[PDB]
Parts: C-alpha cells; structure tokens; sequence
C-alpha cells in the first residue's frame, strides 16, 4: 500500500522561513497530483499549495510567500516558507491524487498522511 | 472487414495465414507470441521480520519498594521481585540484607535487518494476461505490447487488430501468497491480529516503517539468580526461523504447467493453456487485384524426404509454370501439415522446395499455391532420436 | 516584480492586419489573436499584439516601425456594454464585462479612432445551478474557477521566435533620376529585384542610390532586426532559420477562490396523506432535483422560471430533494 | 452535462471526492460476531436479583 510521510514544522519566531517536505512511498510509478492543505484549531480543512508537473496554484491568503517544488522521480514536495505571519499556525497535510500504479494492482485513489504540526510566535 | 481467427497460448513457434477474398489476391498474416505474461491482482496486508528482546537496565531500589509503569511498548511486560542482593565489581551494591526490589519491563522490537531480510504477505486474485507479440499483416511487421482482454485495439496501417480475454481464467497463485528474497511459496499465514507464538506471523506490523507493531512472543520474565544484577527472560523460538528452516519447495518448482515466476512486479509468463481468440478489422485499401500478383497453371507436388518428428521434417518439391515472377503465399487450410515459412519467392519456370511438419504415416495433404491447389501425397518414415530439445510444431489429430 | 517583467522587456511590439479598423479592411496595432473564455465570474484574457505595463498603467504600440505610448485609461474595449480594464502585463490582458458575440476594442490618440472588432465569442457562466446574469449583491460562498489578478511564474509557457523581413515602400525614394534607399538611424536593410539582372544587396545604416532601376514601383528594401522578437503569429512572416531560441512564460493563470452565489427563497411547504405539494416564487429561473430514496430513484430534473404548483407522492421508503444552492431536504412519512 | 450522482443514487448514499468513495446508506445487514473475556463478567449474586 501507498503512504505519505511528512517531515519538518516547529516552534519558531515571526519572519522565519522553513520548509515542509512530504515523499511518497509504496508500489507507485507517477503521480499525477501533489497538494498541501492547512488545518487551524477550531476551523474547516483548508488548501495552501498545489502543484503538478511545471503548472502551481496558490492560494489568496498565501501569494508570494510560499513556494511549491516538486520531484517526480523522487515523488516528492517541497514547501519553502517564509514571511512568518501570527495567523499561519495550523496543523499541515499533504495530499496525493491521480495515483498511476504501475500495474500494480488498482487500489484506493487518494491518500492522507498524518501530517507536521507547524507554530510561530510573535 | 471482420475476421475471426484462434491461437493455442504458447511462445516461440509462429503462426501462418493467408485471408482469402473471392476475388482478389490471399493476403498473407504472420504472427509471433514473444512473451505471454499473467500480471495477478495482487494486494500488500503485512511484514515480518527478526525480533529483538528490547531490555532496558533492572529497576533496582534499596530497603523500599517499586511500581510498574507501562510504556506500553508491543507486548510489554513488567514484574517486581523482592529479596534481591545484587553484587558490584567493588563488592555490595547495597547493605541490606532484605525488603530489597528489583524492577523489569522487557518488550520486542524490530531488528536492524528489517530492510534488508524480510518477509512479505500477499492477497492474490483477478489474472490479466497481457503479451507481447510481433505480427506481419501485408509485409507490414511490427513488435508491440498488446492488453489481450476484450477491449484495447492496437492499430497500425489502419488494420486493427483485438485480442479477446482467455478461455480459462486458471491461475498458478493460491488466493495467499508469502514473498520472500524473491521466491514465491503458497503458504496460508494467519491474519493480521491472529498471529501466535512459536510460529509464522508471530511479530505483526502494516508495513515496513509502519512504527506500530502487535506481538505474541509469549515472553515470559524470570527471577534472576542470586548476587548477579541481571533479568532473565524465556520466550519461543522465531517462527519465522523454523519456516526458513521448514520451507517446502518453491512455486516456480511445483506450479504446474511449467509456468516460470519472476518478482520484479510479481506476475507469471512463459506457459501454455488454453487458446487465445483474434480479432482482425482490416482496411479495404489493402487487398491488391488478381492480375497484379503471379498466377500459375499445371502445378504439382512431389515428396522427396519424410521425417515425422517433432521437427519440420517433411520436404516438398512443387514445380510449376507461371505468367509472372512474385512471391506469394502458401497454405494449408487444414491441420494436417504445417509449414515453415510464410511466403516462397518465385521465378517463371522453376521448382520451389517447401519445408513443413506432419504426424501422418500417409499423408494426403491439399496445398494453396498462389491462386490454386495442388494435392501432395506420399508415405513417411519414422525419425531416429528418441527425445529432442524442443516442443511440437504441429497438432495431433485423431 | 521587475524579475518578471526583465522577461517580456527586451521582445517587441508588432503591428498586424485587422478586418475592421472603422474603415474596411485595415492594418493595425490593435489585431486580436484569440480570446478564452472560461473563468466563472466572467473574467477574460485578451492577447493582442502590443504589450502592456511598460511604467505603471502604460501601452506601448508600434506605428510604422516607430514606438509610441499612451496612459492605459484611454483605451476602451466593449461587447455589448462597456466593459473594465483590470491589469495589464506583456502581452496579455485581463477584463471583466458580461456575455456577447464580438469584442470591440478602440482608442483615440489624435483626431484619427483606431479599432478592431473580432467574432469571438465570450460566454458569462454561473456557480451551481441558480442561473443569472450579474452577481448578486449578497449570498453563499462556493469554490468556483476565476482567473488569478497576480503574475507570477507559472508553468505555462508560449513560444517567440525571430521577426520576419518586413518591407517598407516609404523609404525607396527617387532622384532627379535614380532610386536612392534611406535607411534610419543605425539600421541594417536588404535591398532586392530583377529590373536589370539580379540584385540581393545589403546596406548597413549607408544610403545608397542605384543607378538603373530608376522608377518607383519595381522594389523593395526590407528591414532587418536582430535584437528584438515576435509572437509565433500568422499575420507575420518567418525569415530564414528554424530556431526557436526562447520561450516566455503567461501571467493570469486560472485559480481557484471563494465565489459569491445566489440563494432561492425559502419554498413553502404543505402536506398531505403520502402527497406533498410545493409552492415557488423564484427570482431567477432555478434549477429543481427531486428523487426516492428507495433502489429505483424515478429522478427527475426542471428548470423553472415562473411560479407554479407541483405535488409529489411520497412512500415509506422516502422522499428527497434540492431547489437551488440550499442544503438537501429529506421528507420521511408515516401511517396516518 | 447530466446531474449528479449525489443527486441521482439509489438508497441516498452520499459520494465525497477525495478518496473516490460512498457514505451514509442503508442496504443489507451487517453480521458481527464477539469474542468476550471472561474478565468482563460478574457473578448473578453480586447483581440484584
């Protein structure tokens, strides 16, 4: 079976930059999707980050801040993250879709890993 | 136009045809099954590996007592024992005589070699057959992968053809499959959460960095000996070792049909059963007329050497008279001969020689030439070597 | 943001053929090569061949082979009504303005109007299933397809490649008896024809004067340009050379973001024995999908515009539906 | 474009996109079997009869 493993996150203070990393593991060849998505105490699942092939999105509330790289061969993501704002801790996943198995037995489609847990101070 | 046309599943011998409209020139096919893989469906439950007696330092309190604190660490278990009097290399650890405790909590984890040595479970079901062919429609020869089910066309030079599904869905897997070092054994483990001590499946974990792990090892601690700090534990031996030690031969020693298993992905190829169905559409651009091809007239067979064997070993000798010099094809439509080649080069008044294969003492066999038929018949001789090193070409009527 | 405008900086702008430029067929700065409609709340991308924000709110358009600029807020385009100029960055535009059948884009720099008008349509299309034609001034939030205000380095990309020999029949002027080509300030030309012999000669920022060929309309002296480019347009030649050399990237790309969309009012319910009719007053016409919830759905879709009645019978095994963008309302009967 | 089968199912089950997938409908029964300790038990005079 496919997994997703997160890395990276801490205490840190305002106006830091970190980076948040998630790879793949499991019987899998391509992935079409890679996308991170942000949970805040008390609040709804949100999206932050989105990124497939050379193609990016990025959200109202996260332009010119974060950047998203992806490596296929490595089936992995890169969320370089910067400018610190009080309002950006949360609790960060990062999600899989459009998974090509390489035959691979078809199995489910999407994945959720458990996700870093991200906290700044001013 | 539709043709429908059936394949016994086995590589390496070829397949010739000639389509025959009324009015036009045969059209020649040749084919060649390369590779005729069967991929299962094929779903990861569990690992398993080594363990190791995970044992931190004994809990030693001096004239007092002590309690239990579960880590609650994969079969965990803790005890006290009272009137210890341990020793040190620089004489008494303590001074007491008695009411002293002693503390162990001893538990299992994964060894270091978990990567590298370790076994996989697997839930096998729902073959796909998939080949690789390499088929020659009207001079027009192509290598290519093919998914053989009912759907799927492969096309090129607008003839399409389609591989219809097996007529036997048989499969060498047993519905659980154990993976190891890649060789594959038909072995029924016991389920996640079932496992038991002293044999497979005792250490239970999702995956190989799973990080959470179930476990019957039964261990079971012990009261160490008297003066000497130590914890003492019992508990079976590895049940994964006795398998190792166990092992009943492999599947790609005892499936039968002599199908041959190889794990880069797991899947089986290389054995015959069954037939596999054509489908041919081919284009209406691709038959040429009759006066653009070689005819013949007064044409006839002669058989010079017969060897019945497994082996081509029947030599005809055709002479003929013809208005053009062109290559064609030759068929036989029954099974009673099979030929070598799929088309024969011809001059204006010459003679062909034609190689083929046969199992009849007495063959009578009909022959398509270019446009006709002749009728070769004549007697043949057994062959001289009792075993060969190779399948038949050829089937075995009745 | 100047590390994104350096890219569409060092290009060109071009000039091209337009159907209607307020008098027949015309040549001017203003061609519109093609328009995408797909965003949600109507916004649009325009790409014409000058470009755009070279300065803050500037454009910038060739004439003649000579630059020249205007303030962006004296150029107006239209479909039906006037539409709004949002931004503007290389070569691309962004607009918000309702449905159509052609876009009309002008402006009027001296007492001359320049113009273009091109039949490609633009197509308004809501969010959910409550149709209309201007956002409602208050409602519910939905995650709809609009196009991102910002430019930023995206993986789409177009191609560029080198301009085409353009000709100029203004600058071949006649002597007392001769041709003499002029070329501009430190500008490198090609001069070509067969009056005599054959003549390809080439002339770097040196006016020369041929001595046979002595009239005006035999031929020509192209131009030459190296270190500016051009689109991969149909209304330009290629000159000599496949390459390719570059490829720039497009601003504007579609995103996703909260949208604002209408909300039905509420229906007034009356019930009866396994019957229930329902009475509708909307607005706007309104979508309506009512089904069982047993194994046969016997589903069954309208669209509605006017007030009606409807009745529906429903069983034991249940009753369910939605009108608009509300929540699904399950109705569950009994004996009675 | 045709409606939805979150809105043309049969039985009301509830499809969410992420993990392709169905929730919340009724069909069939679930049969479950139980392993209790006897831990877990009490004696019949210990409870009021």
């Amino acid at each position: 079976e496919v997994q997703l493993q997160a890395s990276g996150g801490g205490l840190v203070q305002a106006g830091g930059s970190l980076r948040l990393s998630c790879a793949a593991s499991g019987s899998i060849v391509s992935i079409n999707v890679m996308a991170w998505y942000r949970q805040s105490p008390g609040k709804e699942r949100e999206l932050v980050a989105k990124s497939s092939g050379p193609f990016t999105l990025y959200a109202d509330s996260v332009k010119g801040r974060f950047t998203i790289s992806n490596d296929a061969a490595k089936n992995t993501v890169d969320l370089q993250m910067n400018s610190l704002k009080p309002e950006d801790t949360a609790v960060y996943y990062c999600n899989a879709e459009g998974l090509r198995y390489p035959s691979g037995t078809y199995g489910p489609s999407a994945v959720w890993g458990q996700g870093t847990q991200v906290t700044v101070s001013s | 136009y539709e043709h429908a046309t059936t394949m016994p599943s086995q590589a390496g011998i070829s397949y010739n045809t000639i389509v025959n409209r009324a009015g036009y020139a045969p059209l020649p096919i040749s084919i060649t099954p390369t590779k005729i893989k069967l991929i299962p469906t094929v779903n990861l439950e569990y690992v398993t590996c080594h363990y190791k007696t995970g044992m931190d330092s004994p809990a030693i309190k001096c004239c007092g007592s002590q309690e239990c604190t579960p880590t609650y660490r994969p079969d965990e278990q803790c005890k006290v024992f009272t009137g210890v009097y341990p020793f040190m290399w620089g004489g008494a650890y303590c001074f007491c005589d008695t009411e002293n405790t002693q503390v162990s909590k001893a538990y299992v984890m994964k060894s270091d070699d978990c990567l590298a040595d370790h076994a996989e479970a697997y839930k096998a079901h729902t073959a796909s057959v998939q080949a690789f062919l390499n088929i020659t429609v009207g001079e027009h020869s192509i290598v290519t992968t093919v998914y053989v089910n009912g759907e799927t066309p492969v096309n090129f030079n607008g003839v399409k053809i389609t591989a219809g599904p097996l007529s036997t869905a048989w499969t060498p897997f047993d519905r659980k499959i154990v993976q190891y070092a890649g060789e594959i054994y038909n072995y029924d483990f016991p389920e996640y959460g079932a496992g038991q001590p002293g044999a497979f499946g005792d250490i239970q974990s999702r995956t190989v960095s799973s990080s959470d792990l179930y476990a019957n090892t039964n261990l079971v601690l012990q009261r160490p000996k008297a003066g000497a700090i130590h914890v003492p534990y019992t508990q079976a031996p590895s049940g994964f070792e006795q398998w190792k030690k166990d092992k009943a031969p492999s599947l790609k020693f005892t499936a039968p049909f002599g199908c041959e298993i190889y794990t880069n992905p797991i899947r089986a190829e290389n054995c015959a059963v069954g037939s596999i169905p054509l489908a041919f559409d081919i284009p209406d651009a691709l038959f040429t007329r009759v006066s653009e091809t070689p005819t013949l007239s007064a044409a006839e067979c002669t058989l010079n050497e017969c060897v019945y064997s497994s082996d081509f070993g029947g030599i005809a000798t055709v002479k003929y008279s013809a208005s053009k010099s062109g290559k064609c094809a030759v068929h036989v439509p029954s099974g009673t001969a099979t030929l070598k080649e799929a088309a024969v080069e011809l001059t204006e008044q010459g003679s062909a020689t034609i190689h083929f294969s046969t199992a009849n003492i007495h063959p009578e066999f009909r022959l398509q030439i270019c446009t006709s038929y002749v009728t070769c018949k004549g007697d043949c001789h057994p062959p001289k070597d009792h075993i060969v090193t190779h399948p038949q070409y050829h089937a075995q009527t009745f | 943001t100047e590390e994104l405008f350096n890219e569409y900086k060092l290009t060109r702008p071009y000039m091209a053929r337009c159907i209607r430029c307020a008098v027949g067929s015309c040549h001017s700065p203003i061609a519109i090569e093609a328009v995408k409609s797909d965003g949600h709340d109507g916004y649009v991308r325009l790409q014409t061949s000058s470009q755009y924000g070279l300065k803050g709110r500037t454009m910038r358009y060739d004439m003649h082979g000579t630059i020249k600029e205007i303030p962006l807020h004296q150029v107006s385009l239209y479909t039906s009504r006037p539409c709004h100029i949002v931004d503007g960055h290389g070569y691309f535009l962004l607009a918000r303005c309702p449905a159509g059948d052609s876009i009309t884009m002008e402006f009027k720099k001296d007492s001359v109007r320049h113009s273009c008008s091109v039949p490609y349509e633009v197509k308004f299309n809501p969010v959910g299933r409550e149709l209309y034609t201007h956002p409602p001034e208050h409602g519910v939030e939905q995650a709809c397809q609009v196009y991102a205000h910002d430019a930023q380095n995206r993986g789409a990309y177009v191609e560029m490649h080198l301009p085409g020999s353009e000709v100029d029949s203004s600058l071949v002027s006649l002597s007392g008896s001769s041709v003499t080509v002029t070329p501009p300030d430190g500008t490198s030309a090609l001069v070509e024809c067969e009056c005599g012999g054959t003549k390809i000669s080439e002339t770097i920022n040196k006016t020369k004067q041929f001595s046979q060929c002595t009239k005006k309309e035999q031929c020509r002296a192209y131009r030459l340009q190296n270190d500016k480019w051009v689109y991969n347009s149909d209304k330009l030649p290629k000159a000599a050379g496949a390459t390719l050399k570059g490829k720039l990237h497009v601003p504007f790309l579609l995103a996703d973001g909260k949208c604002t969309v209408p909300l039905a009012p509420e229906p007034m319910i009356t019930f009866g024995f396994r019957s229930v009719s329902l009475k509708l007053h909307p607005k706007n016409p309104t979508y309506l999908i009512t089904r069982q919830l047993a194994d046969e759905p016997h589903y069954t879709h309208e669209l509605i515009s006017e007030p009606a009645v409807r009745n529906f019978t429903v069983t034991e095994k249940g009753w369910e539906f939605v009108w608009g963008n509300h929540p699904p309302k399950r109705f569950w009967a009994q004996e009675t």
